[PDB]
């Protein structure tokens, strides 16, 4: 009975498709068992909103149904997941997991995405629909499509004025296709707020933008 | 036979309530294999809960899971339970059986929450590329599929993951980016399921 450490690293990461991914997971206390010289370690795969899956047991036993570009190697205290050539549905969490002396462990993941080339989002802005409003609350939506990487900065003004508290943003898996990522920014105000003002901008910063995007409404047109 | 671990289903639950649920084995004998249990919190990674050995019947808990929590077993039925006590909003988590590293149940997904069962209302996001949606706003539990087109319009969707309001209710919108000299010619409708509350709304979103 004895508390072990798993330290996964790096913690995330961003590969360009086909080529190698390496993740470590090291251990506290070494996970070799000299009876039976096995590494009681193991890892899974987790992809966004699924149940984990068994890549390689012992270490380095590659589970039947798991590719071959799968490889488990290390001994001891270090681990190391190895995917020769990264594939989009390879978007996911790896956790390592260790068996060896209860309580079991597992490491604190390590997050890979696809690396594409840098994109700027496409800037939408959506008013109020007239039948929202009639119950007394007003959602105003921004949207940043398709875009790389996942870092962005969205803020709204109102006639100019910094919002701060009332909004809330949402961001898409990465794509499979194009490898991009959207996001939502839903600014909430009540009814009242809402026509206090004339003025709804949402101001989007991105590395694929020059410069920081503005689109913008005037309430009634 | 390959080895079977059937969970009970989905669990919505209030704070301050109790919750059992059951894993249902075969394909083995049961008293071979200890039961393990795996608690996933959303976004987050996974925790080991500890283990029931199915000859004896002793549990064995991990340090952050004494005191609400129990397993337990009718073996004579090749079953284990996992029950929680006095939740908590925290006990949200989707919890595994497996038999170790090796088996694992396709897990069940605990909702604990002061919320109450409520349908969705759909507000349009009016619109060489244009784009459209739909606010599906204040349901509860998750979670609503949203289409578009009745599933024909697919290629430029995004449905975004939902979001919890202060008032303990969801929110999410879908979008999609269709050629803007469609806008005159092609209707689009989102077609809003949510099940829990069994609503159904198709909504035309139209340009203003
Ligand atoms: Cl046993």
């Amino acid at each position: 009975r004895l508390d072990i450490q798993l330290t996964q690293s790096p913690s995330s990461l961003a590969m360009s498709g086909g080529q190698k991914v390496t993740m470590r997971c090291k251990s506290s206390q070494s996970l070799l068992n000299s009876r039976n010289e096995r590494n009681y370690l193991a890892w899974y795969q987790q992809k966004p909103g699924q149940s984990p899956k068994l890549l390689v047991y012992f270490a380095s036993i590659r589970e039947s149904g798991v590719p071959d570009r799968f490889i488990g190697s290390g001994s001891g205290t270090d681990f190391t997941l190895t995917i020769s050539s990264v594939q989009a549905e390879d978007l996911a969490d790896y956790f390592c997991l260790q068996h060896y002396n209860t309580p079991w462990t597992f490491g604190g993941g390590t997050k890979l995405e696809i690396k594409r080339t840098v994109a700027a989002p496409s800037v939408f802005i959506f008013p109020p629909s007239d039948e929202q409003l009639k119950s007394g609350t007003a959602s105003v939506v921004c949207l940043l499509n398709n875009f790389y990487p996942r870092e962005a900065k969205v803020q709204w003004k109102v006639d100019n004025a910094l919002q701060s508290g009332n909004s809330q943003e949402s961001v898409t898996e990465q794509d499979s296709k194009d490898s991009t990522y959207s996001l939502s920014s839903t600014l909430t105000l009540s009814k009242a707020d809402y026509e206090k003002h004339k003025v709804y901008a949402c101001e989007v910063t991105h590395q694929g933008l020059s410069s920081p995007v503005t689109k913008s409404f005037n309430r009634g047109e | 036979l390959q080895i079977q671990l059937v969970q009970s289903g989905p669990e919505l639950k209030k704070p301050g309530e109790t919750v059992k649920i059951s894993c249902k084995a075969s394909g083995y004998t049961f008293t071979d294999y200890s039961v393990h249990w795996v608690k996933q919190v959303p976004g987050k990674g996974l925790k080991w809960m500890g283990w029931i050995n199915t000859e004896t019947g002793e549990p064995t808990y991990a340090d952050d899971f004494k005191g609400r929590f129990a397993f337990s077993l009718e073996s004579s039925a090749s079953t284990a339970y996992l029950e929680i006590h006095n939740l908590k909003n925290e006990d949200t988590a989707t919890y595994f059986c497996a038999l170790g590293w090796l088996h694992w149940g396709l897990g069940t997904t605990l909702t604990v929450s002061s919320a109450s069962t409520k349908g969705p209302s759909v507000f349009p996001l009016a619109p060489g590329t244009a784009a459209l949606g739909c606010l599906v706003k204040d349901y509860f539990p998750e979670p609503v599929t949203v289409s578009w087109n009745s599933g024909a319009l697919t290629s430029g969707v995004h449905t975004f993951p939902a979001v919890l309001q202060s008032s303990g209710l969801y929110s999410l919108s879908s979008v999609v980016t269709v050629p803007s000299s469609s806008l005159g010619t092609q209707t689009y409708i989102c077609n809003v399921n949510h099940k829990p509350s069994n609503t159904k709304v198709d909504k035309r979103v139209e340009p203003k």
